[PDB]
């Protein structure tokens, strides 16, 4: 059928990277969409043997080659996403889809400040720590989360960790992964 | 509908005859040339977005100045009743190869077509395109059989010298 | 001018019946139905010309598509089975040449049990004081809990004005009891404002979609249906 | 008019669709009893004057009022006008039989023909007594169970063919 | 058919009356806008094919049924069929306006024209859509307001010729 690499991709803010897409038979023409959190499917290209570009997007299509490939370029943290190619191929009575291309970029963090902290409820954010790290029974751990305050442009990965049991406290919450060396912990 | 059968009834009907042997060789004949262009309807039929898409495309590469404002191009709901044209013209063909004569074309299609373009402007050249490279583009034994061959080739010539 | 989809969230039992819709306001002649598994693969089910369906994937029985108009398409599908569940996509495109419109889609889960539904519980934790003398800014954190299917959107409104900035709900949900059959969800979302913002004198709102009037609830817990679960904070 | 194909290529248009497949196979089917329709309509042509003036001497046979003054078989002239309708009605039905449509049947023939006889003055209740004896002496030479003569064909059912007929005969019947 | 002049002539007659002298003044008047009258007919004939495929269009615009299976406009014989009957009309209304009179449009033209098209399956609201589309196509012409051309006339109030080119289109829109 549709051929589509890489299955995943973890690009750095910045990076530029290559996704293909083969197919089997003759196609007409290729459709290259990104899907967005909601499931709502963006349109990328359509193009039929030839090139386009589309700001830090570029794709081609080599109908007597049967391949296709999307090239992004200067990758931005608005870039995540998962992305698909869909092929005319065949008997160009319908679109044939490929597997998808998980996309994520992670944002560089321009000065890092590792660092636990506690919440009290109205009625553990390990916050600001650096692209480098990741993060992990009754311990709630969730993974990294990207914010970013467009106002005063300050990008902050945080992850989050509760729980309800008291033997359980924010000094070695996050022990089963690699917290770096200074975090500062209050 | 013209076709062998409808041809020879209605002259027989108009000279007040029964059938006789000219007309029962004439519908044997029919038996004889059905199982090709039968073979034809049927590959047509089973592909027909396919030639329809080719022979569009082909259309507007011959004559890519279509796409230009006040040309029978100039927006997309345009070029899309252009590849409609063509497949209607296929459905055509279609009937015409299962009937055995050119009647469908004849009545459904060419009777007006002369008036409706020149009215409408649509070059009568772009058609001829579409046809022409669908007949050409056609290769035996991939596509089909040899005898097929030659029946599809021919209704596409048949609509072809209608834009003439 | 977009492909527009009803309903986005639908929780039904094995053998109750769906039906969706979907309108096309652009100029075209063209719809389909796609169907999206939780691989992340989209298969063909149903394509529309005119009135005149001309593409049909082999889809059960159960599976019927019922266009009026060129511009619109419902699909119904009765004696709902508990491996239709997939999100159902509408598109929409000119029949010959052209690039294929979407629309939002419409997840659609089928429970074994209708009794599985859980809605959320809205929690609002309160901005460290070591962050606000530590980083000049206040980070604040929202928690839903226990609820079931992962049909949730969550928000952040404060004071009337919805706020996407600076905000990072978890692009995945998190299984509270793993290995534990359907286990309900939990997700953390995050709101940072300045020290300056929080020192003057917020709403995190989680929005579920469950049961509808389709559905009978002989249990003696809250009907779970559609609402608005908000908490707050000052 | 139109044919058995020409039928099947009306009713895909009013779709707008290709001819189906199994609609193929229909006519594919009606190809390969082509030389026993043919056996058919040889088999009433051969026949044609028999036929006619069987069934108009039988219409007068059952009702011989037909052929007393004020009758609608009295004259030479009538008589004769009768037996050209016979005639007739036969050469559509066998149109209708080697076209495998009733189409050519009902447009030349059958068409106003009810009120044409209402205004002449030709009984219907016996033009169709008439016919039905036609149909009987037809489906008799098709199938090749006729009294009086016989003719060589190889062995087969000819059932279908047979209906066939005798259902042009009853629009005919019909139509009046 | 009349004319202006023989209209008078025929009311006149039917009181075996002398032309009065107040007919004879709204004669002279129809003399003084002579050249405009000519120019209000070389306005319309200068564009007939723009004004007959506009309305056309315009009709199966806000109709596409008409060129579906079944509708009226399917084929190209119909489509080139109501072509024609576009261009017949405009031509009938460009003679009432020559004319000074609606005679020869009511004569040659809508004589029959409603049963005509009740016959054949001719959809009359449709083409009144059209018909009522031509209205403007030519009344635009003649007070000279269409979009994409203009027509070089010298200035002055065309306004009761384009009132009596749009009564005879009614006429039309009425007769069916
Ligand atoms: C109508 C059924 C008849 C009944 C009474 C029966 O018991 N046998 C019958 C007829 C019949 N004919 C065939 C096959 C043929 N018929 C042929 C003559 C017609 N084909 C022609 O081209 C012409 C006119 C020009 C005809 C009059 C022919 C040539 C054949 C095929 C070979 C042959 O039989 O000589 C069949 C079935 C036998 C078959 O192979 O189809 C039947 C039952
Ligand atoms: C229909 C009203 C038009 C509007 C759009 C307008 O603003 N001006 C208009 C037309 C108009 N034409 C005249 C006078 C003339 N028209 C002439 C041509 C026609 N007379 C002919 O013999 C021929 C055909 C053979 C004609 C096409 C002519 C020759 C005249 C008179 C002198 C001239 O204008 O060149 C008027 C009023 C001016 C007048 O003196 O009557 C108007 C308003
Ligand atoms: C294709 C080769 C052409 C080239 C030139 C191009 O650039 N466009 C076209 C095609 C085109 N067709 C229409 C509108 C009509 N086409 C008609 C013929 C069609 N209808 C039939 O029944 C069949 C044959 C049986 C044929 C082939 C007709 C009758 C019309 C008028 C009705 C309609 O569908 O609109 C257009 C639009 C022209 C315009 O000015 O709007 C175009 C561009
Ligand atoms: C015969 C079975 C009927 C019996 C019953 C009977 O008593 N009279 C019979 C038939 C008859 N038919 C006419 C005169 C006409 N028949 C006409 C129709 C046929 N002409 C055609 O071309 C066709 C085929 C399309 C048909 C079926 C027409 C027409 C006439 C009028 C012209 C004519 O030849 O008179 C008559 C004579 C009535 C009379 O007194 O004129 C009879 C007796
Ligand atoms: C055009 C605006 C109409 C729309 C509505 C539509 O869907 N079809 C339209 C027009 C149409 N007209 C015919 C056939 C005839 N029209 C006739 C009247 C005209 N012929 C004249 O000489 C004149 C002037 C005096 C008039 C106004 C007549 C008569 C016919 C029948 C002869 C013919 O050419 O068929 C048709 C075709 C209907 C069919 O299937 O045959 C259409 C589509
Ligand atoms: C008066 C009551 C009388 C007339 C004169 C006849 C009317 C009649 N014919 C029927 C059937 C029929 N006619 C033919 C043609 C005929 N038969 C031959 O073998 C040959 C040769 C000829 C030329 C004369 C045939 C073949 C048939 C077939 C049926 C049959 O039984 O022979 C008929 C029956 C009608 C019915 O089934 O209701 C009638 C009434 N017959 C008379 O008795
Ligand atoms: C689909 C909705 C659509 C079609 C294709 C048209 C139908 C339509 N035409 C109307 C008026 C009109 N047509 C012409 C001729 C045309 N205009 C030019 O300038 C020249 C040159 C041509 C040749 C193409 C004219 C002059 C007019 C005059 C009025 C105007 O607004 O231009 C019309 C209006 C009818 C009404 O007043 O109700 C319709 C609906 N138009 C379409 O939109
Ligand atoms: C009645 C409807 C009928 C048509 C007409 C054709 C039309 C046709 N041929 C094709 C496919 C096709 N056909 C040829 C031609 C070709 N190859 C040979 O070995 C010989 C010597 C030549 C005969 C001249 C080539 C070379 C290709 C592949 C090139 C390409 O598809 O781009 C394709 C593309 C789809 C596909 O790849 O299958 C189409 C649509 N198909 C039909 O069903």
């Amino acid at each position: 059928q549709v051929e589509q690499s890489p299955s995943a991709l973890s690009l750095h803010e910045g990076t530029s990277s290559a996704l293909r897409c083969n197919f089997t038979t003759t196609t007409r023409s290729v459709q290259w969409f990104r899907q967005n959190s909601r499931g709502s499917l963006i349109n990328l290209f359509y193009l039929a043997s030839g090139t386009k570009e589309n700001g830090r997007l570029k794709s081609a299509f080599d109908s007597k080659e049967l391949y296709s490939t999307l090239h992004i370029r200067d990758a931005q943290l608005e870039d995540s996403g998962t992305y698909f190619c869909a092929a005319e191929a065949g008997s160009f009575n319908k679109l044939t889809f490929g597997a998808g291309t998980r996309l994520a970029v992670s944002p560089y963090i321009q000065n890092p400040d590792p660092a636990v902290y506690q919440l009290r409820d109205s009625k553990c954010l390990f916050t600001d720590f650096d692209s480098q790290t990741n993060v992990s029974s009754d311990v709630y751990i969730t993974d990294k989360c990207v914010l970013d305050m467009r106002s005063m442009d300050f990008k902050s990965n945080s992850a989050v960790a509760w729980s309800n049991k008291s033997d359980f406290a924010c000094a070695n919450a996050f022990n089963n992964s690699i917290i770096p060396e200074d975090t500062f912990f209050p | 509908m013209k076709s062998v059968i409808t041809t020879t009834i209605s002259a027989a009907d108009a000279a007040g005859r029964f059938p006789s042997s000219s007309d029962l060789e004439s519908v044997q004949g029919n038996i004889q040339r059905a199982a090709s262009r039968l073979e034809a309807a049927e590959k047509l039929a089973g592909n027909h977005e396919a030639v329809v898409k080719e022979a569009g495309d082909a259309c507007f590469a011959k004559y890519s100045y279509l796409k230009n404002p006040g040309e029978a191009g100039d927006s997309q709901e345009k070029i899309n009743k252009c590849y409609r044209d063509i497949d209607h013209y296929m459905r055509l063909i279609n009937y015409s190869l299962v009937v055995g004569g050119t009647g469908p074309l004849d009545e459904w299609c060419i009777a007006g077509a002369r008036e409706v373009y020149r009215t409408l402007n649509l070059p009568s050249s772009s058609y001829v395109a579409a046809f022409v490279f669908t007949r050409d583009r056609l290769c035996v034994p991939r596509d089909m059989s040899a005898q097929a061959g030659v029946e599809y080739g021919a209704a596409l010539d048949y609509v072809i010298n209608s834009l003439c | 001018t977009a492909v527009f989809q009803t309903p986005n969230y639908h929780v039904t039992q094995v053998g109750n019946e769906v039906s969706f819709n979907c309108k096309q306001t652009l100029g075209h002649d063209t719809m389909y139905w796609y169907k999206q598994d939780s691989k992340k693969l989209l298969k063909i089910m149903f394509s529309y010309n005119n009135k005149q369906l001309i593409v049909n994937e082999t889809v059960p029985r159960r599976f019927s598509p019922q266009s009026s108009d060129k511009a619109h398409l419902n699909l119904r599908i009765k004696s709902v089975e508990p491996e239709d569940s997939a999100v159902y996509l509408c598109a929409s495109s000119f029949r010959w040449v052209g690039e294929q419109y979407f629309g939002p889609g419409t997840r659609l889960t089928v429970l074994e049990d209708l009794k599985n539904v859980f809605p959320p519980e809205v929690a609002v934790f309160e901005p460290s004081a070591a962050a606000a003398s530590h980083t000049q800014k206040a980070t604040l954190v929202c928690l839903a809990t226990g609820f079931y299917p992962d049909h949730v959107e969550l928000s952040w409104w404060v004071n009337g004005k919805e706020v996407h900035s600076g905000v990072c709900t978890d692009p995945q949900p998190l299984k509270e009891q793993p290995a534990l059959n359907d286990s309900r969800y939990a997700l953390s979302s995050r709101l940072r404002v300045s020290a300056t913002f929080w020192q003057n004198p917020f709403r995190c709102q989680v929005q579920f979609y469950g049961l509808s009037e389709n559905d009978e609830w002989t249990q003696d817990r809250a009907k779970p249906v559609t609402q608005i679960v908000s908490a707050e904070a000052w | 008019m139109l044919d058995a194909f020409s039928r099947v290529v009306v009713n895909s248009d009013s779709k707008a669709a290709y001819v189906g497949g199994s609609d193929l196979q229909a006519l594919k089917t009606f190809i390969a009893d082509g030389n026993k329709r043919l056996d058919a309509v040889n088999s009433i042509v051969s026949n044609a004057s028999c036929i006619v003036s069987d069934a108009v001497s039988g219409m007068i046979c059952e009702n011989p009022g037909l052929i007393a003054p004020g009758g609608n078989c009295y004259t030479n002239r009538r008589m004769a006008a009768c037996l050209r309708d016979g005639e007739i009605i036969l050469r559509y039905t066998s149109y209708a039989l080697l076209a495998g449509d009733s189409s050519v049947l009902e447009d030349r023939c059958l068409n106003g023909l009810k009120e044409t006889y209402i205004a002449l003055g030709v009984p219907t209740n016996s033009s169709v007594r008439a016919v039905s004896i036609m149909k009987s002496a037809a489906v008799a030479f098709i199938s090749n169970t006729a009294s009086q003569r016989k003719m060589a064909t190889t062995d087969g059912d000819c059932s279908a063919l047979s209906s066939e007929v005798a259902s042009y005969c009853d629009k005919v019947a019909a139509a009046i």
